[PDB]
């Protein structure tokens, strides 16, 4: 399902910002 | 810029569950475990810590501002997909196959089954090649 692709590329970028703090 | 400063708003929104204009050790570590990671609530407090700039154990979206702009200024839509399809291609060869695939998932604490995966690999799959391009995951990747 294209939303499970959207999730996954929308939790790499969550956890590129939770890796600048 | 206008255009990264309205990036890093959304992103912020993505971590401001309760809308109220600030991230708490409770919010981040709520963003933290859906990813699939298992922080102290000593590790969030110092990673509060390290943005907070008026030492109240909040972040409100000025601090937040000036940690992208420290750590994060280029980012963009585009600049986040080339990156994210470096980090799934375990193996470099350009091609995000199954395994990868199930690789990643667990990674970022998404449950998985193999149909869902094969669902997935196939839709993306434009030329029928069994993997997915860089090509392929910027027409999946580019609408949220
Ligand atoms: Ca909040
Ligand atoms: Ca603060
Ligand atoms: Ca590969
Ligand atoms: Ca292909």
């Amino acid at each position: 399902k294209k939303a499970v692709w959207h999730k996954l590329l929308s939790k790499q970028r969550k956890r590129a910002v939770v890796a600048c703090f | 810029t206008e255009e990264q400063i309205a990036e890093f708003k959304e992103a912020f929104s993505l971590f401001d569950k309760d809308g109220d204009g600030t991230i708490t050790t409770k919010e981040l570590g709520t963003v933290m475990r859906s990813l699939g990671q298992n922080p102290t609530e000593a590790e969030l407090q110092d990673m509060i810590n390290e943005v907070d700039a008026d030492g109240n154990g909040t972040i409100d979206f000025p601090e937040f501002l000036t940690m992208m702009a420290r750590k994060m200024k280029d980012t963009d839509s585009e600049e986040e997909i080339r990156e994210a399809f470096r980090v799934f291609d375990k193996d470099g060869n350009g091609y995000i196959s199954a395994a990868e695939l199930r690789h990643v998932m667990t990674n970022l604490g998404e449950k998985l089954t193999d149909e869902e995966v094969d669902e997935m690999i196939r839709e993306a799959d434009i030329d029928g090649d069994g993997q997915v391009n860089y090509e392929e995951f910027v027409q999946m990747m580019t609408a949220k």
